[PDB]
């Protein structure tokens, strides 16, 4: 086949499609305009093709394609530089499959896709209570024994029974969480692997699953012990002192790069819709974190691209810097 | 009974009042008057109960208490200390007396102040209440960018600057940062994504395919879900009943076109495409029941189904989840360092490009020569006299188009054969893509294969070997295709019937222009012999392939901008 | 009570286009997304939102 | 008398008026932020 | 008997406990509430005889 850049059906010395016919399969090099070049050139299959590139399903259909209609919206729709164009192009040519993603990670590109993460904490909590005067009345028994033979003597036991009812209108007592002291958990880091589990298909290459694994362990302060006993949960290898309490699991939740990010900035839902997980202050840049100390009492959410969210948890007049 | 309304508002109310304090006490500790106003809030909260009383607690004054109050000592001292007041130290109490017990005052009314931990629960093995725990879930966001232009801004321009020429600040966010329980910097990089998006549970969407089955699905187009077989004919009136067929066959505007909607647009519950979207490496379409990929010509009628497939490009998500603006900062992002085109270079490359009244000759030239070696060894000086014509005539570079055509005039006609310019162009190019090429190499990890695949074609596209270029002029890409695999179920289609037969050295005398079976011509070897039972060997080397790809699927779209197109050649009326 | 709120007005004067600091809020475009005219309003709910 | 809140013509405008450096702008090259005059001065905590 | 996991977090409670106060009446001297804190801490911190 040929490909022949630009267009003419104005230049009349040579009579239109007498070398060439345009029979496109490609995405990105749909040519609405390069179709009257074919024969049998109606109104009617323009006014499709404006909007619909003519592709023929006995070459590749668009969603069995791996060239798929974005990449042809991209780069049909892009004026910023051809470098960068260039650039961005090869980015984008990249898979999307495991092993893809984890050369991607380890080598420090980013794909096109977001995460959140969940982390579970354990916090030393007091409880305020006020109740009443009258709001308990106790009655009391009288005391009975029971002499019963023991080994070395004989055992008394002392018993007496009560009663209790709550002679109040409504609700006497109310308790609410008060106090913080040290928090037993830790606020740490460590991410919450999925290798632990069972159930879901495996991949039809074990190597490749054994690779991830190894891969999953290396990086991560929880890991699955080498052995891998069978009949059993799996337990995380045995470790030296923790540094400051039990550790705390983080899951990873992904979404696209470009999700509302006022959305996390307030106390949102944990799923993404109203059917919730407190944000605590958080940096994606280590400027934004040190500069949200308030330096000029100054807080900051976007400066180009990263974003620094305050503290929407409880946590927000505790835990000094 | 205020209804739903009102009944929401209250809700909306806890919600506030649950989010403003669960930790309050210590929250607000250096803010005297927050703590009293909850606690005066908290006692005046409480309806009281039956008055009855025959002889009740009272002060050393005679007032009576009028309520217990119950922490433990460290909440007492903390309030004791600046907060509360010291009403006295004993109080009246009856003995079915004088006892040394604190009381204090709070809004109106005075209520007992009992932190009992001391006089009870010491050298014994009952634990204390009131030390119930919690446990709260906290959200991290770990890579959200925004897309809006005017959403990248600053408080101050010249906020973070370097030494270097481009900011380190375009780039999308990777990490988060936040603080440990002691104050200590904590940092999240996107390799620890690992734990939970790198195992083999992304591929378990047989659940979901079978659980859609079963929903309201009514007839749609079958023109993007539907693949045919070719049906062994010269390909024109093959794109006749093509056109025939296709300038009908629309029910409605097709859903995987419409990209035109942004995040907000996409997302409103009225999108048709909105349940359609289920994991992202998943792409969900509508299909016919019971039809085999590729089906006949004519797609069987019956009720459709929904059918999925792998998403092989991350870009393959629609434009509006893969912002624009996103990719140009990250691919900004890629070559930092790398080799840039010299206006000149780019200036002719787009200006030949977009040249209308480009003559027929250099395509007939392209097409006659066919990408084959032995036809440029003998059009030296044709092809030298015919570039230098059209260049110095309007300063535009021609033979850009076919990808063997460029490296052998940069090899061949490198000496000086052409102008300086057009080789420095040439080359430039070339420079460019082998950048390209190599900035490929530095983000893959080597020593890493699985069943046989090489880690750059196990990474990056362009450097996979079952992917081919848009146009083929020989068969050496075909067999390395057919032949790197080996697990990968290949089926190979030439306009109907399977398999090639790769017949090289076809002259005048045995021209048969009307073929359609499955004879293939590789084209004459130069540094070799034709025969006849010669196994085919490929012209270049696997590297060809890698340039060649490369080229066809980054120079030509990114200058082109969805201009040019692909299409064949009629030998019958050209030769 | 009842709040007045205005959308769109625009400041016509040439003197009166001047900021706290001149790159307070800038862009890697090369036009500023910032001369363009007003078209939306921006305030709190009662939660803060 | 209508009473006009705290408002911003962008969302810019408006996360600065939280007195980050205790400041208040009000204009930065033609989008505006006009400042609470309603009786809600020291109310609504942000 | 809170086993090697507490003991490391209480380990660490002592570190940020040793760091936080050394010379605290010279530290803190503008603030007569932290020390109050302080005493009320040192006199409820060891049990009776």
């Amino acid at each position: 086949g040929l490909i022949m850049m630009a267009y003419q059906a104005y230049d009349e010395t040579i009579a239109t499609g007498t070398f060439f016919y345009p029979v496109p399969v490609n995405p990105l090099f749909a040519c609405p305009e390069h179709l009257a070049s074919l024969r049998g050139m109606t109104n009617a299959r323009r006014v499709l093709a404006k909007m619909v590139p003519p592709i023929p399903p006995f070459l590749g259909a668009n969603h069995h394609a791996t060239i798929r209609q974005p990449v042809a919206y991209h780069v049909t729709h892009s004026k910023s530089d051809f470098n960068t164009l260039t650039y961005s192009l090869l980015g984008g040519y990249f898979k999307f499959t495991p092993i893809s993603l984890t050369h991607q990670l380890r080598t420090g590109f980013h794909p096109g896709i977001a995460f959140t993460v969940v982390r579970q904490d354990r916090f030393a909590t007091e409880q305020l209570l006020y109740a009443e005067r009258a709001s308990e009345s106790y009655f009391v028994g009288q005391i009975q024994v029971h002499h019963h033979d023991a080994i070395g003597g004989v055992n008394f036991t002392l018993t007496q029974p009560r009663a209790h009812v709550d002679l109040g209108v409504g609700y006497t007592a109310v308790c609410a969480t008060a106090a913080l002291r040290c928090p037993l958990t830790d606020m740490g880091n460590t991410a919450q692997n999925l290798f632990f589990s069972r159930g879901g298909v495996p991949m039809l290459h074990d190597n490749v699953t054994e690779s991830l694994r190894r891969i999953t362990a290396s990086g991560g302060r929880l890991n699955p012990t080498e052995p891998l006993p069978i009949f059993g949960g799996l337990r995380p290898a045995t470790s030296a002192g923790i540094a400051r309490g039990q550790a705390s699991v983080c899951e990873f939740v992904a979404m696209p790069v470009s999700t509302d990010l006022q959305y996390f900035r307030t106390a949102c839902n944990p799923r993404g819709r109203a059917s919730e997980a407190y944000p605590p202050l958080c940096s994606s840049d280590a400027a934004m974190l040190r500069t949200a100390h308030a330096g000029e009492t100054g807080a900051d959410e976007v400066h180009l691209a990263q974003y620094l969210i305050r503290d929407a948890s409880p946590l927000r007049g505790c835990l000094p810097l | 009974h205020l209804n739903r309304v009102a009944r929401a508002a209250l809700l909306s109310d806890l919600k506030r009042r649950v989010c403003a304090d669960m930790f309050f006490m210590t929250r607000h500790a250096r803010e005297p008057r927050l703590i009293s106003a909850y606690l005066s809030d908290m006692v005046s909260c409480t309806q009281p109960s039956v008055m009855v009383s025959r002889i009740t607690h009272t002060n050393t004054r005679g007032r009576q208490v009028d309520g217990v109050l119950v922490t433990t000592a460290t909440l007492k001292r903390q309030l004791l200390q600046g907060i509360l007041q010291i009403d006295d130290t004993a109080a009246d109490v009856p003995v079915t007396a004088r006892v040394p017990a604190d009381l204090v005052i709070v809004g109106d009314k005075l209520v007992f102040l009992e932190a009992l931990e001391r006089r009870v629960y010491q050298a014994t093995r009952v634990a204390y209440p009131l030390i119930g725990n919690i446990d709260i879930t906290f959200i991290m966001p770990m890579g959200v960018f925004q897309a809006n232009s005017m959403d990248r801004y600053t408080r101050h321009a010249g906020d973070f600057s370097t030494v270097s020429e481009q900011d380190p600040r375009q780039f999308p966010p990777q990490g988060i940062f936040f603080y440990n329980k002691d104050g200590i910097l904590t940092q999240l990089t996107l390799r620890d994504a690992m734990g939970t998006i790198c195992h083999s549970s992304l591929l378990d969407v047989e659940a979901t395919l079978v659980a859609l089955r079963q929903q309201h699905l009514d007839r749609q187009c079958y023109f993007g879900v539907y693949v045919a077989e070719g049906t062994e004919d010269t390909l024109d009136v093959q794109m006749g009943r093509f056109m025939e067929t296709w300038a009908d066959m629309m029910p409605h505007h097709p859903h995987w076109v419409n990209e035109h909607l942004t995040i907000l647009q996409f997302i409103a519950p009225s999108n048709p495409r909105l349940r359609f979207e289920l994991n992202p490496a998943f792409d969900f379409f509508v299909a016919p029941g019971d039809v085999d990929l590729p089906g006949p010509q004519r797609p069987p009628e019956a009720m459709p189904t929904v059918n999925a497939t792998l998403r092989i490009i991350n870009g393959n998500i629609p434009v509006p989840l893969c912002p624009i603006s996103f990719r140009d900062c990250r691919g900004t992002q890629l070559g930092l360092g790398r080799h840039t085109m010299t206006p000149a270079t780019i200036k002719a490359v787009k200006d030949t490009f977009e040249d209308r009244a480009y003559p027929t000759i250099f395509y007939m030239l392209e097409a006659v020569i066919h990408g084959n070696e032995r036809n440029f060894c003998a059009l030296l000086r044709l092809l030298t006299q015919c570039i230098r014509g059209y260049w110095e005539q309007s300063h535009r570079v021609a033979f850009v188009n076919n990808f063997h055509m460029l490296m052998y005039i940069t090899t061949y006609l490198g000496n000086g054969e052409l102008p300086e310019v057009c080789i420095n162009i040439y080359r430039d190019l070339l420079q460019h893509v082998r950048a390209l090429r190599q900035t490929i190499t530095d983000f893959t990890i080597q020593g890493e294969g699985h069943n046989g695949e090489t880690s750059e074609a196990l990474n990056n596209i362009l450097t996979d070997d079952t992917f081919i270029a848009p146009i083929l002029w020989d068969c050496d890409a075909l067999i390395y295709r057919d032949e790197a695999a080996r697990d990968r179920l290949p089926a190979i289609r030439v306009s109907g019937r399977n398999g090639y037969q790769a017949l090289h050295f076809v002259d005048m005398a045995g021209h048969n222009f009307q073929r359609r079976d499955n004879v293939l011509i590789h084209g004459r070897p130069v540094r070799g012999d034709t025969g006849q039972a010669i196994p085919i060997t490929p012209h270049h080397d696997r590297e060809w392939g890698i340039l060649s790809k490369i080229y066809y699927y980054i120079v030509i779209p990114a200058f082109s901008r969805g201009s040019c197109c692909t299409m064949g050649v009629r030998y019958d009326r050209l030769y």
